[PDB]
């Protein structure tokens, strides 16, 4: 079974960009839309779950509506010479009527929408 | 290959 195109809007599409220094936290934003009739649940994931803290990291969108996600990079030892392999995706589904985790559960693979995008450091 | 997780908070 194929998978589905996104419904959902990204912004960034392809791309989250941490500016240093990486003393601090770096936050950066992703804002996802949902431009259709109906409401979206959707989940983030990523490939260094230890080094984000994403904010929210799940949830539902209502129809005609957009929510910031806070992406943040927690403070590290940058290394310029290394190539971040982090990567991130969302995951959505339409909500059922009249509704969760159990939901998740029992979705099956192709009832999910994939987006990824991948993490850039700079400075 | 590069398995993906559920973010933290
Ligand atoms: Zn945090
Ligand atoms: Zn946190
Ligand atoms: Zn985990």
């Amino acid at each position: 079974m194929a998978k589905v195109e996104q419904v959902l809007s990204l912004e960034p599409q392809h791309e989250l960009k941490f500016r240093g220094p990486f003393t601090d936290v770096v936050t950066t934003n992703l804002k996802l839309g949902n431009p259709t009739d109906r409401n979206v649940c959707f989940k983030v994931k990523t490939t260094v779950p230890r080094r984000y803290c994403v904010r929210p990291n799940s949830g539902v969108i209502d129809a005609g509506a957009s929510l910031n996600v806070s992406v943040m990079l927690q403070p590290f030892d940058y290394d310029p010479n290394e190539k971040s392999k982090h990567k991130f995706m969302v995951q959505s589904m339409f909500a059922p009527p009249d509704t969760m985790e159990a939901v998740w559960k029992e979705a099956k693979p192709e009832d999910l929408m994939d987006s990824k995008l991948r993490c850039v450091f700079e400075l | 290959e590069e398995e993906f997780f559920d973010a933290h908070e």
